[PDB]
């Protein structure tokens, strides 16, 4: 209809501001953080996506986690997404963070960091190259791109 | 902390307040452990609820050797005046 | 649903409360409207909350027990309120300024419509004042928590739990015991 | 602002290395090598190869 | 129409700072070896209208420990104090042309910290504290020279007026009579607003983001646009200062020119001073600006008090 | 049989430690419930530590009891100051975990466990 | 053998004293930054641009993993557990079973890429070439199970990678 | 055999060492561009 | 007149950038998200402790070396006087003043910071 246009043309607009604007947020964890580092390097570079960090959790829409999740940092990354404002996004970086890893079966990790938080993009490797992880996370602004906001709003 | 009447009823009140002493068979002289039936814990937490009260600090030497209202009462009236 | 499906377990809660909920939560948000108005004071209706961990105890126990099988359970908490009492109770544990005034029976669907113009999710609503002052019904031929194994957990217990997030700083880390326990009936 | 005590809690990231090396063999041992000094890699290789 | 006289100020420097995000970030970006947001629009110029859309519909989170009406009293008093520092700006007229226009500006500098200062007590944090104290820090050191530096600089005006500076300036550059005044100013003004290397409040590495580490999106944009409107209006008071173009009474538009472009080179060296030095330990801005600036500053205020009396040469305040 | 002790020599000083923790743990409990802003009470955080000491109650050496006078000192060292977290210190209420079953029927049905 | 980092005595004549103070007064390697900043502002910054170019890479690179096939169709797997005695994650399940004409074949082969460390013991330890690491690096998910390759995505990964794995090994196993 | 081996003569002298070039103009010039700036702004 | 209505717009749409950004977004609190931060874990105590300042004797001194920029700021219009060597004395004797308070408060312990 005439409305479900405008609130199409909203949503598009909307998620199209929410795509074109990630800022991820300093949390690096392992080694992973330097491969994360060179997603932010001068020849892959992140910010031309109009990708930037913003160290507090409070400004920030994504978080990538960068490295092993162990046992004694479970509730502060926890409560570092938590801290994070509506929408907040979670790319999985390398093997430690989306499953374990190679410390899957060690006493001190957490076998993944979808046991705390919800995870929305998995970017597998080991580290996974900074080439992938600016796959990962241009699959998240494909992923941003098709969500459908007010469409549904309008809809209920 | 005047006179041992009211050091002695406000001993047996503060025992009377923990739910697990019974005030039937709670006297001047009964026995915790034997007697009242409680663990070296209650005994211990007995002791922490005169400390509150009173308001002085008793060590674990002479917090062991108040086996009845009637030592708790008397080591009181050794540690004050009256 | 009884008359399409004969063997449905079909679960009565009378007023769910949690982290999530539309019941503390929605009586801990009258204090941006004004003074929490009640149907003739609040007073002449009775309630008994319970909380979700034991709902869902016992929609989990309902699905392990074939013992379920056409039943009709009724999910009641274990002690009743009345209204008046239970959102003074509300207040005391968010430990805000409580001053209630009766707004008629009349005149409060005329704010019901005030809210209920919105096209987002709206505020409160008519549907909503009639759910609150329509009293919980005790129904004692039916099942409930304590046939399926489940203890019920009282509301002041938990009542803390939901609202420790509407509180200032003033009085933000009070503790369980430093509020007084509401009048059951 | 002025600095009395530093106390550092360490161990945020102890993932248990030197457990899991003694369940798994020497080629195997080696890229355990590579994450602990991760921006130091052929070095660590380097200090387990010239260990074995 | 002075209404739309306002509504022509404060909107193109609500655009102006909106599109100096961009260049700060592109700016950046080259004199670091990388681009700059070039992705969005068409090489970077639709990026902070996407900046700007995705704050304001991020969630606000106002905080549970947090004194709500101070908290968002800060923000608003913010911009507030953004806008309101244009005015007596001569452009080569000014909105508002007051006798007394210079110490408007330096009195608004000095009310313009407490945005900052509530914002970091307010939002019930550590960093936040430790980030409204080191503001605290910061002003006590900028303020003992911005209004000697100003003071001795107006020895050679004439007046307080920004419209008299013009006048004054004629002839020849005042840059040229006064650069240590200048360069000691350009200092100040760095310490004043908070750029690098005096962040020290929005210090990533000490702090987290220092008073606004509590601040999500919708009034942390009203900082963004605040400090980047300070950094704007700083640049065009110093180029008025000291840079003091041609004006031609029947063709205002070769001054507007002229100073737009004298200032936009101003705020370029603003974003690569950001772009090329480490950061103070923010003792060594307070023993800065009281053991190095404020020394000199004295014996300047000496020279430029005793010079005109030496040289016949005292400006007059009409 | 004759080897070195670490603080007590006999059970009497293994006693007066043991009592000792206990009595910190006792006057600690009100801090632990407040500024970790639990929705426990302080009788049920004291209920837990009354069945976490009774829980090894039954020890007659005085080298086990010193060191878990030792470990005890340790877990009141990381509670009064903040470095456990409310996770930290939930983990002894286990909230989460399905009730195990005790009984030898229900053991029986459930799965192949002794 | 050894050198003094930060032992230089500076110079006291009255030259190089008023050559330090007009340093200190008039900011001399502030000027210096400021130069190799600037100097660094025109030229050409080495970001590409990703995704239509592509970062450098060599035929050794490791990447999602595939089971080939020889040049007749039959796969190369042969069913014999180096892989997964290798495999430093032991992140390779496999299990086989003599199918119909009675060669040894797997019947099941995990790789649990997110257990993987893609380090390339497997397609090493291989001694038929079967696991091979691919070049694919721009295999990221969405949902975690996607990535717990089978021994059909595998055996797809493989079909799908062969025209470019059978080059990289072409031009490869001359070095191993 | 073919293997990655350095040329037969070795390659080029690579430099290793500090090389900041003393650029800029002395103290007393640098002083007296200021001066002269100072009288003229003063004229 | 008109500098009150400039001020009154500029409060207005700096209150009216913020009322388009509380209500606009859709509001889901819950008891974690507004938590205060200290870098991921818990913080220790409350953050209204005594929080101490080592730089207070510059703090103090800068009211008494600001009061001296309300004493020393006529001087663009004392140099239009007709006693001007009483003029130029008095203004070189506060700014003569200010540095023997700058110079007593430099070899005395005061600009350095004190622990
Ligand atoms: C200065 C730069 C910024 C200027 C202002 C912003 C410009 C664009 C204005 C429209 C943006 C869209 C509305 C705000 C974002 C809403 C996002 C959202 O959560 O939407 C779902 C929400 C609610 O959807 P819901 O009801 O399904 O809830 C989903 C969220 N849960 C389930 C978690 C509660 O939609 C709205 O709130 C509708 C917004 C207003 C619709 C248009 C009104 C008229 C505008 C003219
Ligand atoms: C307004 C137009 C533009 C202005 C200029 C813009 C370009 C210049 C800016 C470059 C980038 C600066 C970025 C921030 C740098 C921060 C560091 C900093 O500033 O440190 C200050 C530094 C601090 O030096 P310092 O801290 O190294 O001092 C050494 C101290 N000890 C030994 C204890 C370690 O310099 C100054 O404070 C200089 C003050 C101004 C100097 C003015 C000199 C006037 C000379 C008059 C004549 C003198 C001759 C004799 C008398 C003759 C009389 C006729
Ligand atoms: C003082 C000076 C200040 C200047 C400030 C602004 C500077 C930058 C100005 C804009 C630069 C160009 C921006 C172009 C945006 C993209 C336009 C476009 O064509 O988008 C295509 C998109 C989809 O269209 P579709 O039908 O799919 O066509 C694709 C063909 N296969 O269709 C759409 O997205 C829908 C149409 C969107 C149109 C957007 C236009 C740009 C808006 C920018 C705001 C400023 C407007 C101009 C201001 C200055 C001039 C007055
Ligand atoms: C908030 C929650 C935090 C929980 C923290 C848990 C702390 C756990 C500390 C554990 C320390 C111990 O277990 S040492 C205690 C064991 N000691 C013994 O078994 C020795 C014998 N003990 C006893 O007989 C004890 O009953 C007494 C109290 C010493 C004396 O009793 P008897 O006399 O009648
Ligand atoms: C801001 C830009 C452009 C870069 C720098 C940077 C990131 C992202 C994340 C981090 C970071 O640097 C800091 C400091 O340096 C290391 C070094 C580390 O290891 C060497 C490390 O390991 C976990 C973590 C870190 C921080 C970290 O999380 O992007
Ligand atoms: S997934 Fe592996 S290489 Fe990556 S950060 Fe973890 S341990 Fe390091
Ligand atoms: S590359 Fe992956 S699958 Fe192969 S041996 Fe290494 S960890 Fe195992
Ligand atoms: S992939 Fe290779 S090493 Fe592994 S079982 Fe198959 S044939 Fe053997």
């Amino acid at each position: 209809s005439r409305g479900e246009y405008v609130v199409a043309k909203l949503d598009d607009l909307i998620n199209w501001a929410r795509r074109s604007s990630l800022w991820p947020m300093t949390f690096g964890l392992a080694c992973c953080a330097v491969e994360m580092m060179h997603m932010a390097a001068p020849r892959y570079d992140m910010d031309r996506f109009g990708v930037v960090f913003r160290a507090s959790p409070r400004q920030s829409d994504v978080m990538i986690v960068a490295g092993t999740l162990t046992n004694k940092m479970a509730p502060a990354l926890r409560k570092v997404y938590d801290q994070m404002p509506e929408p907040r996004y979670v790319v999985s970086m390398g093997s430690c963070a989306n499953g374990g890893g190679y410390y899957h079966y060690s006493y001190s990790v957490v076998r993944g960091c979808d046991r705390i938080v919800p995870v929305d993009i998995y970017v597998p490797g080991c580290p996974p190259t900074a080439e992938a992880l600016l796959y990962g996370i241009l699959q998240l602004q494909k992923k941003i791109k098709r969500e459908k906001r007010l469409r549904i709003w309008y809809r209920r | 902390p005047l006179t041992l009447e009211g050091i002695k009823d406000r001993v047996l009140y503060v025992l009377k307040l923990y739910d697990k002493i019974d005030p039937e068979k709670l006297s001047v002289n009964s026995h915790f452990m034997k007697d009242l039936g409680l663990d070296s814990l209650d005994q211990v937490e007995i002791i922490m609820a005169m400390e509150d009260e009173f308001g002085f600090e008793i060590p674990d030497i002479d917090a062991e050797k108040l086996m009845c209202p009637q030592e708790i009462v008397d080591y009181i009236a050794d540690k004050k005046d009256v | 649903v009884r008359e399409t499906f004969p063997e449905a377990t079909i679960i009565k809660p009378a007023d769910i409360f949690g982290r999530e909920d539309r019941f503390l939560n929605y009586f801990a948000n009258i204090r941006w409207f004004g003074g929490v108005p009640l149907i003739s004071l609040g007073k002449k209706t009775v309630k008994q909350p319970v909380y979700i961990v034991d709902v869902t105890k016992g929609i989990i126990n309902a699905i392990k027990d074939p013992d379920a099988r056409g039943k009709t359970f009724a999910f009641v908490g274990p002690n009743r309120y009345l209204l008046f009492d239970l959102v003074q109770y509300v207040f005391a544990v968010a430990h805000r300024p409580f001053l209630p005034y009766p707004m008629p029976h009349f005149a409060y669907r005329w704010i019901g419509r005030l809210f209920e113009i919105s096209p987002f999710e709206p505020w409160t609503t008519r549907d909503k004042v009639e759910r609150i002052h329509t009293t919980d019904r005790t129904l004692p031929h039916l099942p409930g928590l304590e046939d399926l194994g489940v203890q019920a957990t009282p509301l002041e217990l938990k009542a803390i739990e939901v609202l420790r997030r509407h509180r200032t700083y003033r009085w933000l880390s009070s503790e369980i015991e430093d509020v007084q326990p509401a009048k059951t009936v | 602002e002025m600095v009395r005590k530093c106390d550092p809690h360490i161990g945020l990231l102890h993932r248990g290395t030197e457990k899991l090396i003694e369940y798994k063999t020497y080629l195997q041992a080696l890229p355990y090598f590579d994450r602990l000094d991760y921006v130091s890699m052929m070095c660590n290789e380097q200090a387990y190869s010239l260990a074995v | 129409m002075f209404m739309i006289n306002v509504l022509t100020l404060i909107i193109p420097i609500l655009l102006a700072v909106a599109f100096l995000t961009l260049v700060e970030r592109k700016v950046l970006g080259y004199m670091q070896f990388r681009k700059g947001p070039n992705v969005v629009g068409p090489y970077g110029l639709l990026q902070p209208i996407a900046d700007a859309i995705k704050l304001f519909i991020k969630e606000p989170l106002r905080p549970a420990t947090s004194s709500i009406s101070m908290f968002i009293l800060a923000p608003i008093l913010a911009l507030t104090l953004a806008l309101t520092m244009w005015i007596p700006l001569p452009m080569p007229y000014p909105l508002i042309n007051m006798n007394l226009g210079v110490l408007f500006m330096l009195a608004m500098s000095s009310l313009a910290v407490y945005s900052i200062l509530w914002s970091g007590w307010a939002s019930n944090s550590k960093y936040a504290l430790i980030g409204a104290l080191r503001a605290v820090a910061q002003t006590i050191s900028y303020e003992v020279t911005l209004a000697i530096i100003l003071l001795s600089v107006l020895l050679m005006n004439g007046s307080f007026t920004l419209s008299t500076l013009i006048i004054t300036q004629e002839q020849v550059w005042l840059i040229f009579p006064a650069w240590p005044l200048a360069m000691m100013w350009f200092i100040s003004t760095l310490a004043e607003t908070n750029r690098a290397p005096f962040d020290l409040t929005e210090g990533e590495s000490e702090l987290v983001s220092g008073f606004n580490v509590e601040y999500a999106a919708g009034p942390f944009a009203l900082f963004f646009m605040a400090e980047y409107a300070n950094i704007i209006m700083m640049n065009i008071f110093t180029t008025t200062l000291f840079l003091g173009a041609f004006h031609n009474p029947y063709m205002p538009e070769l001054y507007t020119i002229n100073f737009t472009i004298k200032s936009l080179l101003l705020s370029i060296t603003f974003l690569w001073i950001r772009a090329s030095y480490p950061r103070f330990r923010y003792d060594q801005l307070m023993h800065l600006l009281w053991k190095n600036f404020l020394p000199l500053t004295l014996a300047l205020c000496m020279w430029h008090v005793s010079l005109p009396i030496l040289l016949s040469s005292i400006p007059p305040q009409t | 049989t004759s080897v070195k002790p670490i603080f007590s020599r006999d059970m009497n000083e293994a006693k007066r430690r043991v009592r000792e923790l206990y009595r910190a743990w006792y006057r600690e409990v009100p801090n632990t419930v407040h500024l970790f802003q639990l929705d426990i009470s302080v009788k049920q955080g004291r209920d837990k530590v009354r069945e976490m000491f009774k829980k090894n109650a039954h020890v007659t050496d005085p080298r086990v009891v010193d060191l878990l006078v030792i470990k005890g000192k340790m877990e009141l060292e990381e509670t009064i100051n903040v470095w456990k977290q409310r996770t930290h210190v939930m983990r002894f209420f286990h909230e989460t975990e399905a009730p195990r079953p005790k009984d030898f029927l229900s053991k029986f049905y459930v799965g192949h466990d002794p | 053998t050894y050198k003094y980092v930060n032992l230089r005595e500076p110079s006291m004549d009255m030259k190089s004293v008023t050559d330090r103070a007009a340093q200190t007064l008039l900011w001399t390697e502030l000027i210096r930054g400021l130069g190799m900043t600037l100097s660094y502002l025109f030229r050409e910054p080495a970001t590409i641009n990703y995704p239509f170019e592509k970062g450098p890479l060599s035929p050794r690179f490791r990447g999602e993993h595939a089971l080939r096939r020889y040049p007749s169709g039959e796969e190369r797997c042969i069913a014999c557990k180096l892989c997964e005695a290798v495999c430093p994650a032991q992140a390779i399940t496999i299990e086989a079973e003599p199918r119909a004409d009675g060669s040894r074949r797997t019947t099941r082969y995990d790789i649990d890429m997110t257990k993987c460390i893609y380090c390339g013991f497997c397609q090493e330890a291989c001694p038929v070439d079967a696991i091979v690491e691919g070049p694919n690096f721009e295999f990221s998910t969405e949902t975690h199970e996607e990535l717990l390759y089978n021994k059909e995505k595998l055996l797809n990964n493989g079909d799908k990678w062969e025209a470019e794995i059978a080059a990289n090994i072409q031009a490869d196993y001359l070095y191993r | 055999v073919k293997q990655d081996m350095p040329p037969v003569g070795g390659y080029g002298p690579i430099d290793y060492k500090r090389n900041l070039p003393r650029r800029g103009l002395s103290g007393y010039s640098m002083f007296a561009v200021g001066i002269g700036a100072l009288l003229f702004g003063y004229w | 007149m008109n500098l009150m209505i400039t001020l009154l717009t500029n409060f207005t749409l700096a209150t009216l950038l913020v009322t388009i950004a509380f209500w606009l977004p859709q509001l889901n609190v819950y008891s974690e998200k507004t938590s205060p931060y200290e870098c991921g874990f818990d913080p220790m105590g409350s953050a209204r402790l005594p929080f101490s300042m080592k730089f207070f004797l510059v703090a103090i001194t800068f009211l008494l070396f600001d009061l001296e920029i309300a004493l020393l700021l006529p001087l663009p219009w004392a140099s239009q006087t007709t006693n001007l060597n009483t003029m130029l004395t008095m203004a070189l004797l506060l700014i003569f003043l200010l540095a023997v308070s700058l110079a007593y408060e430099w070899t005395q312990k005061g600009l350095e910071w004190t622990e």
